[PDB]
Formats: structure tokens, sequence, C-alpha cells
């Protein structure tokens, strides 16, 4: 295979390395609400502000509404995929070896009831991303453009 | 398509005829930045408008460029 | 090809007329035998002439080099 | 059968940068195949899947995903540079499987020893209307 | 199994995705799955027809029962000429409000759009007047629906399951259908006309409450009886007549006229209940053929074995066909659809000359949508005859059983059928080519008179012979020598001719040589997709390029590169290739019948009959302008009612491109950019963690060949069909 | 007048038409000299089209109720010059055309590869075999009498 | 198994499918059916691929060897992924 500096770089690595998705070292639960609220406070930004009700001063609560719908949708699909995917007593299918060769423990988000974990921890973090978002954006609101 | 934009565009914006006084009126009225943003507009204001002179030209001088214009389909 | 183009401009077309004022005298360059009531064909484009009218825009060019006689052309 | 396997052993690689033509997660999971042959100097060849490389003296080893390319390659080099090669089939438990030749001369020409797995003896408008064996498993090629 | 499908265990092995592709189109299929029997084929045939009625009546609950609860059927009663139908409310939360404006019409609180499919003039034609009517029978149908799912429950339980016996008992099945399902149902549809729709029409309200006591008749139940039937016909309604009441109309429930009632320019009721009091005897007459359990009546059996023409210029004859039919379901599959699909036609054809229903011959653009509808079903019901004959031949005909027989014998000459097939194709083709293109020629110079325009004689004698005077041959029923005008001028003459020489009406419009030349296109559609479909069935077997090709079943991708390259050889791919025909000749037909409507509701045939005779004339007067009212449905300045067809227009349009994109891209090149799209989903951060189920793999080559017509053929029939109802609604005439 | 249809050398819309078209080429004559040869041919046209109007109204073509000729092909001989006289000739020219070819071809038949012949024409024989074309219906009539023009149960091969 | 082969006593033992098959699939075997007294076999009909190109060389009367299709596999279907 090819290595350029994009796939392979000592700063590259880092990063990938330290965001929550492969962070080994956590509870698969306690990575899947960190990526949870990150979605959250992520997607309520253009989905408020340029919703079907933005010349209305509902706008901020529709478009937190319909962000909170599409965060339950997509947990929704995590947990279908996870049930359709993952067997509920059967081993894990994550890399165990990392770049040098240390034989790594299956990683315990890579299983049925770590996806479940990590499925739950999602959809409770879309919530309150989204809720904070909510209350950040309407109430303690000047430094913003919106 | 680049042909057609550019028909549209030039019958639309720069060609056309001038008065007396200098007021312009081009040969199409100037609709584009109100109807090329609907395929249906396309429809409309400029292929099916646009599309009289060739089908109406049966017994002219420009009668050639009517036949053609079946068996091009054909 | 270029020769059939300078013979059919020479011969066969109404270009000293067109010369004369080219603001709104139609360019042609190709007539039609009167034979199976294809006559229609040599429509009106003005300067007492009948032909095809044209649009391959020889004329402009032959106009930028001075053409200006039918022995030239020849 | 005198023709025994050669238990494909652990021989260096030809020298290639390493490309987007190599293995996948089908190769880590279900299967891949290495194809291995001796050299005889130092040459330029194109592999399968996209430019070309170099070979080394002496045995060689490379990897591949599907037996297509690997046989097609060792045609290339049966028909460019006259020499033999292998290739075997790895299975992620560990296991070697060899596959091609079967005896070591090539299936090209006869060698007794090999059954008849797969005949018909009758000429191909004898076979009959599936009417005739329909409600069955058989099939008129059977 | 172990996973889905739960039929075919050779496709539960195909980690690739075509599996769920393929776990789709062949799941009705019942040859092809695995362990399957006869008479398990026969109780699962029952089942699904039962599960079908079971739709049907679900359906067309639904239909009633929306109409009755946001309808208009009755405040429509009080002026069917001057307030549009009703379909259903809409409730669209993507709508603006010059939306909810423009679609409120016809006197309704809300945005509602306009019923087409002539339901109404049917539920009024029969008598209906209430919206309690329509609950009651949207009741009962639903509880029928219901009835026919438990059925399709019970048959499928022991103690019910029919033997294969049972089902191979086709003689008592022909003898109970050409009897009961027949019969008594005319007798019964005979008796809904005469105990409630005739005095219904006649303005009295009878009901599953008073028909105890109202007669049919002031001394009715006794005139039969005693013999002098005329009594039935003594009084019928007058010719100045008031539908809903009892105005001018008489005593008489069965009479035979023969014109059209003057208000509701549609068949008075009595010729309904005649004709369909004559066609219950008919059929229960008929139905008393074939020998069942009493010795007496016939074995379809010693029928097709006593035919043989002396001399045996047919061989064998029809020796062994009767077993060679009863023992295959795609033979008897094939009949009957042959012959729906032209009674199907019929109808259609029908439909729009003696209008059966009151006051539905003026909301033209119900006339338009019915008889374009039902042409279309019976043109895709005519491809799957062929479809299915041609399994027939590939699945189950045997040789030894056939030998010399007429259908071993048609097989024999395959070659003389096929080149007489495709002579008529190049002759229809080429002649009605030229002369089109000649007029075309000759007015694009301006000499409309140089023109080649032939008289379609035969069919004006035969208008003339039916009673058409205009053309004044002065034939028979134009002439008062005849034996049969001199002998109906008494029975139905008065009434039929006062319809088919007026000219408002619809029955009989004057030809002239458009008509022929059109008639000419549609005979060549016609014969050419006759042609494709029967090389499909008799080349089936197997042609010089592949004899054997019986033994690789009905579909299949192809025979090989080599050898010529064998491309779309299967008979699937006859069929293929044959329904593109299909649309076209359809198309053809309806875009004649429509322009000629449309010109006559404007009174202007001339026109018509002057400019259809020219391509670029139907490219101009019929398209274009016609057109016009439509593609203006939206515009920067604001929407229409006409918007929803605009927008389904434009769909049509779209959806029928996509098509292209199938029938071109063969497969190799998608399966190469699937590969590429593999390894970077593969390769790429935080997805690689996501894996598939399924390896992606582009689809088949047939299956390509399947959604390519599937989107031609979507395409192709929303575009005219929005564009049929939109040019007909924004002018209603 | 089958139907009605009156030949237009009685009926009017047809002298509409003649004389709307002789208007509007009349009216487009008048923009060039008198003598220019552009208004010559005109003029040329103007009586060409004029004496074609005469000549349709010579020969009995029964004329549509909108001012244009209409064929009559019901197989009354009257009205025998549009379809019968004219079909039977273009019949004539079939055969021929026919019979000649199939000629060249069974006589070309018997060579080393007809397929030479058949790309590259023998001029010569094939000028001293297409003038027979006087002969294609009696000539196959004879054939058909002796039944060689068509074969039995020989299909591939010859 | 996922795909079939078949082969037919009108083989004249010319070995042009061996040579032109791709996943080596075919090959000979001693018989007395033809001078050559050598007839096909096709004994690794697993990695038949299904590609048409060997029965596309067989220059026989019709064909002497056929491929006939069945289901689908990981390596029946040129799968690297
Ligand atoms: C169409 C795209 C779009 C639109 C309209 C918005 C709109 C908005 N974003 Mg935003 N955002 C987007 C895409 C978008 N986002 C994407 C793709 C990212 C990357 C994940 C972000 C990351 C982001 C952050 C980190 C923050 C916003 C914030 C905001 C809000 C205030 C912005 C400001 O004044 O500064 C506003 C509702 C700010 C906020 O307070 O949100 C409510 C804020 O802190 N956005
Ligand atoms: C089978 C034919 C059929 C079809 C195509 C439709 C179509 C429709 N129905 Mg419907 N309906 C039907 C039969 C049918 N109906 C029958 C038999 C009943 C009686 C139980 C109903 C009772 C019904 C109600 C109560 C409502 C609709 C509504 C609707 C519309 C929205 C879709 C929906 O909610 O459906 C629902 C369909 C069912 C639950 C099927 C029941 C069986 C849509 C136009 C909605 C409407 O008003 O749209 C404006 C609505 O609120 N339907
Ligand atoms: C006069 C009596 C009578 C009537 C009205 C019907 C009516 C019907 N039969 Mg039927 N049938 C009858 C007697 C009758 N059957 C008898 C006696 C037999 C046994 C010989 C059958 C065997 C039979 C079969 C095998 C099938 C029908 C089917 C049908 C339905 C056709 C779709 C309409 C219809 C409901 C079809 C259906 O949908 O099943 C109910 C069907 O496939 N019938
Ligand atoms: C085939 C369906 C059918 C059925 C179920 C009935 C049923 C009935 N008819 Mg009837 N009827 C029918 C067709 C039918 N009819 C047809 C086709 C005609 C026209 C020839 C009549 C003409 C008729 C008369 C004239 C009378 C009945 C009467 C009756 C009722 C008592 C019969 C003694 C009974 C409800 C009698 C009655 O009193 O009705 C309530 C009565 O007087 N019927
Ligand atoms: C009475 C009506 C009727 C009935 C009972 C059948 C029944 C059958 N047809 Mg059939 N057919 C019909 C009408 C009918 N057809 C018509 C009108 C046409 C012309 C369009 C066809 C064209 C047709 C073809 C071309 C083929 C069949 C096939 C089949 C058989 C398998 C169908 C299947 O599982 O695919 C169900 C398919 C799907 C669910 C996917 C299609 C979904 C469509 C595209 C949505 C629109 C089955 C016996 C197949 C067969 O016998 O193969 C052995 C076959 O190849 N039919
Ligand atoms: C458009 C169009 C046209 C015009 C045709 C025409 C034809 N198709 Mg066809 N087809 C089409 C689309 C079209 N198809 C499409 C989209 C499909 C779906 C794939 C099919 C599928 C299809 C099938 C499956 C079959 C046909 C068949 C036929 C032939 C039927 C016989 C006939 O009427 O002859 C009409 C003949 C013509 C229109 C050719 C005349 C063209 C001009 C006049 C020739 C002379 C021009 C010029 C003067 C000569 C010089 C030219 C050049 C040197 C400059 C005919 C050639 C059938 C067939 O083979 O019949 C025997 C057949 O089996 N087609
Ligand atoms: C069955 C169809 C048919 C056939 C085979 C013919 C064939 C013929 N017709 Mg005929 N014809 C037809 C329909 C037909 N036509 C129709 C529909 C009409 C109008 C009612 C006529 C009116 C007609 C007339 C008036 C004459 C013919 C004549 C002829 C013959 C010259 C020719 C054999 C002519 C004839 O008998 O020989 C001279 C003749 O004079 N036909
Ligand atoms: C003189 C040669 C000749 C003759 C006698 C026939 C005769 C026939 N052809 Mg035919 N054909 C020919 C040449 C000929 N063909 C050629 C060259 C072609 C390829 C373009 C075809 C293509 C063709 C098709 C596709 C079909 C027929 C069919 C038929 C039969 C019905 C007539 C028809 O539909 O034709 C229609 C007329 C034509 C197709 C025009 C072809 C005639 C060519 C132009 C004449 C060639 C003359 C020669 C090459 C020039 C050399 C002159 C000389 C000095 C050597 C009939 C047996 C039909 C059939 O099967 O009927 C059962 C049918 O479907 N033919
Ligand atoms: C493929 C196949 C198949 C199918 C086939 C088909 C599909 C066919 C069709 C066919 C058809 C589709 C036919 C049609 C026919 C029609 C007809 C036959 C008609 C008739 C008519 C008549 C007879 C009429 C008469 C009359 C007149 C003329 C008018 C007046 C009245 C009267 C009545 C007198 C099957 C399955 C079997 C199998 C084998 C193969
Ligand atoms: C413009 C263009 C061009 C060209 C073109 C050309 C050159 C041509 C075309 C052409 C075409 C586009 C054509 C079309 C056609 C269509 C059709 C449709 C046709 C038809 C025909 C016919 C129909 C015929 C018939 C006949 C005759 C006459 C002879 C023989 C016999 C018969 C009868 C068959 C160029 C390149 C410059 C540029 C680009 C574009
Ligand atoms: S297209 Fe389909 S059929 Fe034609 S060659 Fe390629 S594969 Fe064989
Ligand atoms: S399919 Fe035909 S070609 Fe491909 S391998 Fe099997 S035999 Fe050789
Ligand atoms: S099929 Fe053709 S190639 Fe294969 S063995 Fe028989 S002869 Fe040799």
């Amino acid at each position: 295979s090819l290595e350029t500096p994009v796939t392979s770089s000592p700063l590259v690595a880092w990063y990938l390395s330290n965001l929550p998705a492969y962070r080994t070292a956590v509870s698969p639960l306690l990575r899947g609400i960190e990526v949870g609220l990150a979605h959250g406070y992520l997607l309520v930004g253009p989905f408020a502000l340029t919703g079907p009700l933005r010349n209305t001063p509902v706008h901020g609560q529709a478009g937190t509404l319909g962000a909170i719908g599409l965060v339950s949708i997509l947990s929704v699909c995590l947990t279908m995929y996870g049930v359709a995917s993952f067997n509920e007593g059967e081993p894990s299918t994550a890399p165990v070896l990392t770049l040098t060769g240390r034989k790594k423990e299956a990683d315990k988000l890579q299983t049925a009831e770590g996806w479940s974990q990590f499925t739950g921890g999602f959809f409770f973090g879309g919530v309150s991303g989204a809720v904070w978002a909510y209350f950040l954006l309407y109430v303690l609101d000047l430094p913003y453009f919106f | 398509v680049v042909i057609f934009h550019f028909s549209w565009k030039m019958q639309s914006d720069v060609w056309g005829t001038i008065s007396d006084q200098g007021v312009v009126t081009h040969i199409t009225g100037g609709n584009f930045a109100q109807s090329s943003i609907t395929i249906n507009g396309w429809l409309r204001d400029f292929l099916w408008a646009q599309a009289s002179q060739v089908i109406q030209s049966y017994g002219s001088s420009l009668s050639a460029y009517g036949l053609f214009f079946l068996g091009a389909h054909f | 090809w270029l020769s059939g183009m300078y013979f059919h401009g020479a011969r066969f077309s109404n270009y000293e007329a067109w010369l004369s004022d080219p603001t709104h005298i139609g360019p042609s360059a190709q007539v039609v035998w009167p034979i199976v009531g294809q006559e229609i064909l040599n429509g009106d484009v003005g300067g007492g002439f009948r032909g095809i009218q044209i649009t391959s825009g020889f004329f402009q060019l032959w106009r930028a080099s001075g053409i200006t006689s039918e022995l030239q052309l020849y | 059968g005198f023709v025994p396997p050669q238990l494909d052993p652990s021989t260096p690689s030809p020298i290639f940068g390493g490309s987007t033509g190599g293995l996948l997660r089908k190769a880590q999971v279900e299967e891949f195949y290495v194809i291995t042959w001796t050299s005889p100097k130092e040459q330029v060849f194109e592999m399968p899947t996209g430019g070309a490389a170099i070979m080394r003296e002496g045995p060689n080893l490379l990897k591949l995903a599907r037996k297509e390319q690997c046989l097609a390659l060792g045609n290339r080099l049966r028909s460019k540079y006259k020499i033999a090669y292998q290739f075997y089939r790895v299975f992620p438990n560990g296991e070697v499987q060899y596959l091609h030749p079967k005896d070591g001369v090539y299936p090209e020409k006869v060698n007794a020893g090999r059954q008849g797995v797969g005949q018909n003896f009758r000429s191909i408008g004898k076979n009959v209307s599936p009417i005739e064996v329909k409600f069955t498993g058989k099939n008129s090629f059977d | 199994e172990l996973r889905f499908p739960r039929f075919s265990q050779g496709l539960a092995q195909d980690p690739t995705t075509r599996r769920i592709w393929f776990g789709i189109a062949t799941a009705h299929d019942f040859e092809s799955h695995d362990d399957i029997t006869e008479e398990r084929l026969y109780q699962n045939i029952f089942a699904s027809h039962f599960g079908q009625l079971a739709i049907i009546f679900l359906w067309t609950s639904g239909n009633l029962f929306h109409v009755a609860w946001q309808g208009n059927f009755e405040s429509w009663i009080q002026d069917p000429l001057h307030v549009r139908p009703i379909a259903h409310a809409i409730w669209d939360p993507h709508f603006g409000q010059p939306a909810v404006e423009a679609f409120t019409r016809g006197g309704a609180a809300g945005p509602v759009n306009i019923a087409y499919s002539g339901v109404y003039q049917w539920w009024y034609t029969i008598g209906l007047r209430t919206n309690e009517d329509l609950y009651t029978g949207a009741l009962f149908l639903l509880f029928l629906s219901t009835l026919s799912l438990i059925a399709s429950w019970l048959h499928l339980q022991p103690k019910w399951k029919p033997s294969l016996s049972w089902f191979k008992n086709a003689e008592s099945r022909l003898n109970h259908h050409l009897s009961g399902l027949f019969g008594v149902s005319s007798l019964a549809w005979t008796g809904h006309l005469v105990h409630v729709a005739i005095p219904a029409s006649r303005g009295e309200y009878v009901r599953w409450n008073n028909f105890l006591d109202v007669l049919p008749y002031p001394q009715g139940l006794g005139p039969l009886l005693t013999g002098q039937w005329n009594l039935y016909a003594q009084n019928p309604d007058s010719s100045n007549h008031l539908f809903g009441t009892a105005q001018g109309a008489g005593t008489a429930i069965l009479t035979l006229l023969g014109g059209f009632h003057p208000q509701t320019q549609s068949l008075w009721l009595t010729d309904m209940a005649h004709h369909h009091l004559a066609i219950a005897f008919i059929f229960l007459i008929a139905g008393h053929m074939y020998r069942t359990n009493f010795g007496i009546g016939h074995s379809i059996k010693d029928l097709l074995e006593a035919h043989t023409p002396p001399g045996g210029r047919l061989g064998r004859g029809h020796k062994g066909l009767y077993d060679t039919i009863n023992n295959s379901i795609h033979f008897q599959l094939g009949l009957a659809l042959a012959s729906l699909g032209v009674i199907t036609s019929l109808v259609a054809q029908h439909m729009y000359s003696l209008p059966p229903y009151a006051f539905i011959a003026q909301d033209f653009t119900t006339q338009a949508a019915l008889y374009t509808h039902h042409q279309y079903i019976a043109g895709f019901i005519m491809t799957g005859a062929f479809a299915h004959g041609a399994i027939f031949f590939i699945r189950d005909y045997n040789p030894e059983q056939n030998e010399d027989n007429v259908l071993a014998r048609m097989l024999d000459h395959k070659e003389a059928i096929i080149s007489h097939l495709s002579w008529a194709s190049l002759f229809l083709g080429f002649h009605t080519l030229g002369l089109y293109v000649h007029n075309d020629v000759m007015l694009a110079f301006g000499t409309p008179e140089k023109q080649i325009l032939i008289e379609p004689i035969f069919a004006q004698w035969i208008q003339s012979a039916h009673g058409k005077t205009t053309y004044g041959f002065d034939i028979l029923l134009s002439s008062t020598n005849g034996p049969a005008f001199n002998a109906g001028r008494s029975l139905w003459l008065p009434g039929w001719l006062n319809a088919v020489n007026e000219n408002s009406n619809s029955l009989f419009l004057t030809i002239g040589p458009g008509d022929f030349l059109v008639h000419h296109a549609i005979a060549l559609g016609l014969h050419t997709t006759t042609l494709i479909l029967v090389k499909g069935a008799l080349d089936a077997r197997g042609s010089k390029l592949m004899p054997d090709k019986k033994d690789f079943g009905y579909s299949f991708p192809c025979d090989g590169p080599g050898r010529g390259g064998t491309c779309d050889i299967s008979a699937w791919d006859a069929f293929y290739l044959a329904v593109f025909w299909m649309l076209n000749t359809i198309g053809w037909v309806t875009f004649y019948w429509h322009w000629k409507h449309i010109t006559l509701w404007q009174g202007n045939v001339s026109q018509f009959n002057e400019s259809s005779t020219y391509l670029m004339g139907w490219l101009r007067d019929y398209l274009w302008l016609n057109s016009s009212q439509l593609i203006n449905g939206y515009n920067p300045f604001g929407m229409n009612s006409l918007s929803v067809w605009a927008w389904m227009f434009l769909f049509g349009h779209l959806v029928w491109a996509t098509g292209f994109m199938f029938l071109i891209s063969w497969r190799g090149y998608w399966q190469e950019l699937i590969e590429t799209l593999a390894w970077a989903h593969e390769r790429t951060p935080l997805a690689n963690l996501i894996r598939w189920r399924d390896k992606p793999v582009a689809l088949s080559i047939v299956q390509a060949r399947l959604v390519g017509l599937a989107h031609f053929s979507v395409g192709y029939i929303f575009t005219y069909a929005a564009f049929l109802i939109a040019s007909t609604s924004g002018k209603f005439g | 007048d089958i139907a009605g249809l009156t030949p237009c050398k009685e009926s009017k819309a047809f002298a509409k038409r003649e004389k709307q078209s002789v208007k509007k080429l009349n009216s487009s004559l008048k923009k060039y000299a008198p003598d220019s040869a552009p208004a010559l041919a005109i003029q040329a046209t103007i009586d060409k089209t004029k004496r074609r109007f005469e000549n349709y109204g010579k020969f009995g073509l029964l004329c549509g109720s909108d001012g244009l000729p209409h064929l009559i092909v019901s197989g009354d001989q009257r009205h025998w010059g549009e379809f019968i006289t004219p079909g039977v000739l273009f019949l004539y020219i079939a055969g021929w055309i026919g019979w000649v070819g199939r000629s060249y071809l069974i006589a070309v038949s018997g060579e080393k590869k007809p397929a030479m012949r058949e790309i590259i024409i023998d001029v010569e024989l094939a000028a001293r075999i297409i003038p027979r074309g006087f002969i294609w219906p009696v000539a196959a009539y004879r054939e058909l009498i002796n039944g060689d023009l068509v074969v039995d149960d020989a299909d591939i091969g010859y | 198994m996922s795909h079939s082969v078949k082969i037919y006593d009108t083989c004249i033992g010319c070995t042009q499918c061996v040579r032109a098959c791709p996943t080596d699939v075919l090959e000979m075997i001693p018989w007395d059916g033809c001078k050559a007294k050598q007839i096909a076999s096709a004994p690794r009909t697993e990695d038949c691929v299904g590609c048409k190109r060997c029965e596309s060389a067989c220059p026989t009367d019709f064909l002497s060897v056929r491929v006939y299709l069945g289901p689908e596999t990981t390596r029946s279907m040129a799968l690297s992924y």
C-alpha cells in the first residue's frame, strides 16, 4: 500500500488517535455520549437558521426540535445497525493491532452490548447538545451573529 | 446545455434593438434572471416560446429549416 | 473546400450589393435550381437578389480584407 | 501420486513501493493468494493491478487478492521469460493450500492420474427438455 | 434457509447484494422454488387468488368511503353539469397560502382535487342518492374483504386442503363458471336493474327496507305467466324526461329502442335491463355442454379427438391437446391473458361510443381518461399473453406427447410465419412513412394540393351500411328497399338512426384521409409488435444460433460474446424488446382519439381534417398549442390549479430520461466504479469502523434491462397522463 | 361525387387556394425589376402552378371539401389514373428488377467463390443478363409451371 | 459447484480451452475417443469464474464444452473486496 504524508504522519495519527472513536482507554458509553453531544452542538446551526420558519420568532425552538428529531432518527439507525451486524455472544471485529504491533484487547466498543451503550450515550448526548445550543443561542446570545 | 445558456443569455441581456431616444428592448425582454431558475421555466420561457419561428416556417423562405426540425428528431 | 467557398462567393453571391450598405442587407451566397418547387428556397434577401441566406460569416472577412470585387474572389 | 506439494515458505518479496492495488478487508477475513517463483535475473515486470516493479534473484514471493490475477501474472511469466512457478491459497486459520499444477506438469498436456470429474458421453443435442425432469432436483445436463 | 429468502436455498448463499434483489423478483414464482410439488402449487395459487380479491375489495371500499366522507355526490345530483366532482381532501404540510387558495374548488371548505375516475356517474346511474348508501356499501365491501382473507387462511389448513384432482376437474369447473359465475350473475344484475335502478331513475326511493311491497310493475308477475310478454314494454318514458323524477316516465321496465336518452345523452335503463336479462339465459343454457357426473353432455377430450380434417392436411390434428393443456398452467394463463386483453380493448373501444352512464359524455376529461386507461391496460395484458405462451413452450411443452399435432405442426414452419410478419411490417412501414414524408415536403413548399390524400372508402361504406347518410351511398339500412331496413323500421331504427345521423354526439365520427393514414400506422404497430412477440415464442426452443436454448431456462444474460456475439437472445429479452413497441402503438392510438375528440368538442373538426395529414401539423396543432395551458401552470407570477399536472408533467420527462441511464451503460463500467468506491470507503478513517453486510455489487444484466424498462414505462405513462388530464382540464372542451 | 366530393373543375375552395397562391406570388414579384431573371423565374413559377391547377381541372379529380385533391382508389376504373395503371406499371418495374437480380445470382452461383462476384459484379455478364426484363412475367410463369422456381426440402448450404 | 461445466464426446481433443482457461479449471485426460486420445475434464469448477471464453474457442460442430450457470458465491463473482 501507499503511505503519503496524509495517511502517515505524526500529527495526523496523533489527532485521529486522540478523538473518542479510537481512545480505547475509556468506557464505550462515554465515547458515545461525547460524540453525541458533539453532533448535538453541531447540527443546531443551519437547521435553525435556514429552516422553513426562519422569518418567525419561533424559529429557535423549531430548529432545535428538528435537530432533536434528527438525532433520535439517527440513534434508531445506530441501534438497528448494531442489532443487525452484532451478535450477542460472539467476539469483536475491532482492530486489535496498533501501528507498532501491540496486540490490543478486543475493543468492547465493538461488541453488541458495547454498541448498545454507545447508541444510548449518543442519543442522550445529542439531546443534551441540542438543548444546550438552544439555551446558549436564545438566552446568552450577544457575541454571535444569527 | 452550454449553447442553450449562451443563446438565452445573449438574446435576453445583450442582443436586441435600440430606439431613436435610446431605450433598449431586447429580443426576448430580459427575463433571464427571473425564468432561468426553473426547469419548467426553461420549457415555458425559452424552449417552447422561442421554438415558434421554426414550427410556423412552412410556406416561407425558411421552410427548409422547418423540415430538418423533424428529420433531426427522427 | 476553400476554393469552392471563394467561387460561390464570386459567381453566385450578391457580395457587391452587400458591400454597398451592410446594415440591412442579408448575406446570401447560395441559390437553388428551380425544378421541384424549391424556388421558395430562394427567398427575399434584399438587394435585388434571391438565394438561401447564409450564416457562415465570410462576408465580414471579405470586407476586412478589402476584397470589394468579384474578380478577386474569382 | 508422486507429485508432492512444496509447502510455500517465507522468502523475500519483489521491490515495489506498495500501492492501491494491494489487499483489502476480504483478504484479511476470507482468503487471499500467494504466487511464488524463482527468477533468473533482476528485470522489470508489470504487476496485474497497476504499474511495474522489479524482481530479485532466487525465489520470489508476491501476494494478491484473487486467483485470476495470480494465474494471469503466471502466464505472463511463462510466455515472456520462460520460468516455472506455483501459487498457494491461505486461510485465516493458518492453512496453506497448493492449487495450480496439482502434479507439477501443466494442465495443458496429458498426465495420467487425473480422474474424470464431469463428463457426459453423449453429443450436445441429446439433452432433454425441462418438462421431462421438472419438479425434481435433476437437470438436463446431469 | 438460515436467512431470507425462505423459498430458494441457492440465493441464501449469495454474500453479494443481488441476493436481496433476486429475493424479490422470484418470490411469487412457484416453479423455481425449492421442494415444490403439483398440489402444493395449486393450493398456493388458490391462496394467492383469495389475497388478490381481498386487495381489490379493500380498494373499492376505500373509493366508496372516501367519496362518502369528503365527496360531493349528494349536492352533485342537483346539477351534474355545473359542479365539478371531488376526490378527497388535501392535507399537505408543504403548501403555501396560494396553494391552499388554488385548490379549494367545486364548493368545499379546503384544498380538494377533482375526481376524474367517473365513479360519480356510475354510482348515480344505478340510482344511489345519499351518503348513507355509500356508508352501507363501504361497510359491506370491507366485511367482504375480511371474509375473503378469512377464506385465504382457511383453505391452507388440513380438513380444507383441496387435492389436485379437484383442481384437474376442468369440466365441472367450466360448467359451473359458464353457468353460475356468468348466468346467475347476469340475472341478479338485471334484478338490481329492475327492482331499484329503473324506479329510482323514475323517482321512487326503494332500499333494503321497502322493497317488500313496491312492485316493479302495476300488475307484474303474471303477465309473463300469462305469456303475452309485450305488457312489459307498453309505457316507456317519454322523450321529454327528467332523469331525476317521473316527469314523462312510463311504466315499462323492459324495452328495445336503440336511441339515446335526450337529457342523459346516454342509454336508457331498459335497454341494459333487457340485454342483461338476455345474456343471463344465454350463458345459463350455454353452461350445459360438458359431462360432469351424469353421463349426459360432452367430454372435451372426445371433442378434441374427433376433429381431424380428412386427408390429414393438419396431420394428427388436435389429438392430445386436451392433456398438454390440462397439464400445464402456463397455457391456460396465456389463453386467459389473450382473451382478457381483447375484451378490455373492446370495453375501451365501446365506452366512448355508447356512453353507458347518465351524464358522463359531458365531463370530457372523464371520457378521455377512461379510454386511455382501459386501452393501456389492454395493451399490457396482450403483451403478457404472448410472454406466458413462450414460457409454456420453454418449460412444459412435450415433444412426444404432441407428435405431429397442430401445436408441433406450428414449430415446423416458424420461418414462414416470421418472414411474412416481417414482410407486412416492412410494407406498412415503408408506405406509411413515405406518404407522410411526401405530404410534409409538399406542404413545406406551399403546395397543399400536391399532397397525397386517400379516401377511407372502405370504412365510409361500412358506416353507410350501419346507417350513416352524409356519405349518400344509399346502401343497407340507408335505403328503403333492402329487407333489413324494411324489417327494422318498427323495432329499433328510429332511435338508432336519430343517434347515428346526429353530429353533436360521439358515435360514428366522420372520417377523412388523416384517419386512413393513422389507421395504417396503427396496423403497422400491431403487426410489428406481434412479430416481436411471436418470434420470442416460436424461437424460444432454439434457432441455429443456439439450438439447445431450451435447456437454459427462460431468462438468461446471454450465451457468450463469441461465435458472433449473443446479446439479447433470451425470450424474456424478446418480451423486453416488444414492450417498447406496445407503448408506442398504444400512444399512437390514444393520440389519434384524443386529437379527434378535442377537435369535435370545440366544433372545429375541419382543423383536424385539414392539418392532420402532415406530421408537422401534429407537432404544431396538437402538441405545441394544446400544451400551452399546461406549461404555464406555475410561473414566477404565481401558480394555478393546474400546478400539480405541470409539476407531474415535468416529473415524467425526468423519470423517462433516467431509464436511458440503464438501457445504455451496461454493467462492467459500474462494476469497476463500485470497486473503486469500495476501496475508498474501506481506507477512510472514521468510517472503516462501520462495516457493510452485503458486498456492494452492481446490478445484474437482466436486472438492468428490467429496471430500465420500468423507468421507461413509468415516465412514458406519467408524462402523457398528466398532459391528457391538464389539456382538457384547463379548457373543458 | 363519391361521398359528395365534387371535382374542382366545379368546386370553389380550389379556386380560392389558387387565387391566394398566385396572389402571394404576385405580391412577392413586385420587389424587383420587371425584367430581372429572378423576377422572370418567379413569373415562370406563377404560370407553372397556374397551369398545374388547370391540368388538375381536366382529369376528373374529385376534390375535397377544403379545396384539395383526394384520390379514389375504390377499384372503379373511372378514377384509375391514380392507382390502377400506375400500380400495375410499378409492379411491372418491380418484377423486372426482382427477376433480373434473381437470374443474375442464379447464374453467377456456379463459380469458385461467388462472393468475389457478388461484391465485384461481372459487368459483362451483368450487361448480357440485364435487358431480359421484358421476359419477367412469362419466364417466371413457365418456371412455376415446371416447378423450377421453388424448392421443397433443401434449406441450408445451397 | 457455483457454476457448472459440461463436456461432450464431440470433443476432438484439440486443447484450446485449457490454454484459454483464465483460472485453471479444465485439463485433459487420456481417452480413446479421438486421434489425440485425450478428452477434457472439469474437476476445478469451484474457481470457475463464468466467462465463456473457454467455449468461445471449441471449434466443433455446435459445441463440445458447455458452461451452465447457477447460483453465485464469493469466488465465482471475481470479488476482490
Ligand atoms: C433481386 C434481388 C432480390 C429479390 C428477388 C428479393 C426477393 C424478396 N425479398 Mg429481398 N432483399 C434483397 C434482394 C432481393 N430480395 C436485398 C439486396 C436485401 C438487402 C437490402 C433484401 C432484404 C430483404 C428483407 C429484409 C426482406 C426481404 C423480403 C423479400 C421477399 C418479399 C419481398 C420484399 O419484402 O422485399 C421488399 C423489398 C426490399 C427489401 C428491397 C430489396 C431489393 C433490392 C434493393 C434489389 C437488389 C438488386 C441488386 C442488388 C442490384 C444488382 C442489379 C443487377 C445488375 C445485378 C422476396 C422473396 C422479405 C421477406 O422475407 O419476405 C418473406 C423481407 O422481410 N428482402
Ligand atoms: C404464444 C402462444 C400462446 C398464445 C397465443 C396467443 C396469445 C394468441 C392470440 C390470438 C389472438 C389475439 C387472436 C385474435 C383473434 C380475433 C378474432 C378471431 C376476431 C374475430 C372477429 C369476428 C369473428 C367478428 C365477426 C363479426 C364481424 C366481422 C363484425 C360484425 C359482427 C360479427 C360477429 C359477424 C399460447 C398461450 C396459446 C401457447 C402457445 C404459444
Ligand atoms: C445539420 C448538421 C450537419 C449535417 C446534417 C446532414 C449532412 C444530414 C442530416 C440528415 C437528416 C437529419 C435526415 C433526416 C431524415 C429523416 C427522414 C425521416 C428521412 C426519410 C426518408 C424517406 C422517408 C425516404 C423514402 C423513400 C425515398 C424518397 C427513396 C426510396 C423510397 C422511399 C419511399 C423509401 C452538419 C454535419 C453539417 C453539422 C452537424 C449538424
Ligand atoms: S453484452 Fe452481455 S451479451 Fe453482449 S457480449 Fe457483453 S456480455 Fe455477452
Ligand atoms: S468459465 Fe469457461 S473460461 Fe472461465 S474458467 Fe470456467 S471454463 Fe475457463
Ligand atoms: S472443447 Fe474444443 S477445446 Fe475443449 S476439449 Fe473439446 S475440443 Fe479441445
